[PDB]
């Protein structure tokens, strides 16, 4: 079917540069407009550039001279060329097909980028074993000390999605960011159901498998 | 005897925009005090030439293009000039000589229901020309299949309509557009 | 350039109330306004097109009115899957402007938390540092005080918690208290517990373990 799927973002220094890349799929984009559209984590959304069918360019007065948007009709994908990035460029970077009539508004998924100083580092996973109530029982994945965000968590290779919670990361005092992924299972499916969580970190090209089973001595 | 300006400015209709009209204006003696005396127009931006200084000018031909934009896409018919009207409808040369006048209409050309005779082209592949005039109304293949002149997904009609309506804002009612080229003889002053 | 206001910032229903948010525009956009949901971590998605226009595929209960300066969006009947984080954009005069966003909850009834407390796993242990959890799974409303005790004394300042969203399906929130310390610290006590206090609950419950056992 139809869709956008875009990548690029990642850590960078400030005054760094960076390109985002967003292929799509079921129509050309050298015949549609197109526009980039950034969220800073808990704000709301702004507008950041904009191609037109013809080719006319559009930008954002906060990033005008900065930013550049292009498109490659050979390979039919839409970029986003950073440069100069500041720390308030830190955002999830939704690339989207701007809606022009009726059904043909499509956005991408965004990819996070993360502009600071700091160093990349990959997380620890830890597991939470279950206890000992006797119906239900809770286990899930301690993902500590990591960034930038985001990170990624599923269970048994995406075979377990009911009853599954994934927190969203807290920051600590280190500066490193650590997160938790737990899910309720009955306690009797313990003894004979392996359970895996699926953890993945792109900035770090991190992926790591942790069996989580009970605890006895 | 006179130029025909008359007929141009006091035209009862004018043309969609990515339909601009062209008259050809030769052989005639041009009073254009009629003009820049009146006060009944809102833009009169000249380029390369003085407005008072036009009665002692010849030119060999003078072209008035006559059309209806937005008011918001007035600033579009200048030299150098981007957006949808400037790409895909009217496009100026960076070496314009001549002038833009624009006027409101919203009191004739925006009915109570919306007035929708007045269009401007929304699709196309690449930019205009200067002096292009563009009236196709091929399907514009938007996707990777073909149209074939049948519309839906990917496949839009190429004009889009403009809304006319009396309560509009300024920059949404009617402006009636004439621009002036000047070609260097037989139209002067 | 434009600047859309957007109201209410916030916004709690039950299921089945009428939802209203209005979006008033510093400019005439004319009808060129339309209205995006934006679900917990997902992209916004449009709703509304041309200020009162469906687009195809969304529910019925999702209506817009409004011309000039002033619009509405209007949610028919409250669903559960409805929550979100819903923006108003205008796109026909540049730049493309945006509204500060309505995030919508439900008002749900009460449900008390299922409470897990997890000891740090042997694996942590060799790096020298544990961490604690302790969990509330499924719950209403948000409001929750977690409360740590190691051999009774009240610890603050050395834990944090984090909570998700209210689930798309049933509503109810769920919480994670992660407790740090060295592995040092960790083996200069015994008692390791975690005191939840809530609405749903007549009494405050308490998961503990003792280290080693
Ligand atoms: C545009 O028209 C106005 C008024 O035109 C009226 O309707 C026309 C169809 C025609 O029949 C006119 O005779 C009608 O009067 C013109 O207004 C005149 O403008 C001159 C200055 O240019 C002024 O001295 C006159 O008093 C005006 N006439 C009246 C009756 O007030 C105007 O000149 C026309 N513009 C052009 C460029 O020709």
């Amino acid at each position: 079917e139809v869709q956008l799927l875009e990548s690029g973002g990642g850590l960078i220094q400030p005054g760094g540069s960076l390109r985002l890349s967003c292929a799509a799929s079921g129509f050309t984009v050298s015949s549609n407009y197109m526009s980039w559209v950034r969220q800073a984590p808990g704000k709301g959304l702004e507008w950041v550039s904009v191609i037109y069918s013809g080719g006319s360019t559009y930008y954002a007065d906060s990033v005008k001279g900065r930013f550049t948007i292009s498109r490659d009709n050979s390979k039919n994908t839409l970029y986003l060329q950073m440069n100069s990035l500041r720390a308030e460029d830190t955002a999830v970077y939704y690339c989207a097909r701007d809606h022009v009539r009726p059904g043909m508004n499509i956005w991408g998924q965004g990819t996070m980028v993360t502009v600071s100083s700091a160093s990349t580092k990959g997380p620890s996973v830890f597991p939470l074993a279950p206890s000992t109530s006797g119906g239900t029982a809770a286990l899930g994945c301690l993902v500590k000390d990591y960034f930038p965000e985001p990170v990624t968590v599923s269970w048994n290779s995406g075979a377990l999605t009911s009853g599954v919670h994934t927190f969203p990361a807290v920051l600590q005092s280190s500066g490193l960011y650590s997160l938790s992924s737990v899910v309720t299972v009955p306690s009797s499916s313990l003894g004979t159901q392996t359970y895996i969580c699926n953890v993945n970190h792109k900035p770090s090209n991190t992926k790591v498998d942790k069996k989580v089973e009970p605890k006895s001595c | 005897n006179l130029c025909p300006f008359g007929e141009v400015f006091n035209a009862t209709r004018f043309a969609s925009v990515y339909a601009w009209n062209r008259k050809r204006i030769s052989n005639c003696v041009a009073d254009y005090s009629v003009l820049y005396n009146s006060a009944s127009f809102s833009t009169f931006k000249c380029y390369g030439v003085s407005p008072t200084k036009l009665n002692d000018l010849c030119f060999t031909n003078v072209y008035a293009d006559s059309f209806v934009i937005r008011g918001d896409e007035v600033r579009q018919i200048a030299p150098g000039q981007t957006g949808k009207i400037a790409d895909y409808n009217y496009k100026l040369p960076d070496d314009f000589t001549g002038c833009v006048i624009a006027w409101n209409s919203n009191n004739l050309d925006s009915k109570v229901g919306g007035n929708y005779n007045y269009l401007y082209r929304l699709f196309r592949k690449s930019n205009l020309k200067p002096f292009e005039r563009d009236i196709s109304t091929e399907i514009y293949q938007a996707g990777s299949t073909p149209c074939n002149g049948v519309e839906g997904f990917n496949c839009y009609f190429p004009l889009q309509s403009y809304g006319f309506q009396p309560t509009n804002g300024v920059g949404y009612q009617p402006y009636r557009v004439v621009v002036l080229s000047f070609e260097l003889a037989t139209v002067c002053g | 350039a434009i600047r859309m206001t957007q109201s209410p910032s916030s916004l709690s229903a039950s299921v089945g109330d009428r939802v209203t948010i209005t979006c008033q525009a510093s400019q005439d956009i004319s009808n060129y306004l339309n209205w995006y949901q934006q679900k917990p971590g997902k992209a916004p998605k449009l709703l509304i097109y041309d200020a009162s226009n469906l687009e195809t595929g969304v529910p019925s209960r999702f209506s817009g009115s409004g011309s000039g300066t002033d619009f509405t969006f209007t949610i028919s009947s409250l669903q559960p899957e409805d929550i979100a984080t819903y923006y108003c954009q205008q796109y026909d005069n540049l730049p493309v402007t945006f509204g500060g966003g309505t995030k919508v909850d439900i008002k749900r009834t009460v449900a008390a938390p299922s409470v897990f407390i997890f000891p740090p796993s042997d694996e942590q242990l060799k790096s020298g540092t544990a961490s604690v959890v302790c969990l509330l799974n499924n719950f209403y409303p948000r409001e929750a005080k977690v409360q740590w005790k190691v051999d009774n004394a009240l610890q603050s300042g050395n834990s944090q918690e984090s909570v998700t969203e209210q689930d798309s399906k049933d509503s109810t929130y769920s919480l994670s208290s992660t407790l740090t310390l060295s592995k040092a610290d960790y083996e200069k006590h015994k008692v390791y517990a975690c005191e939840v206090t809530h609405q749903g609950l007549s009494s405050p419950v308490t998961k503990s373990f003792n280290r080693g056992e």
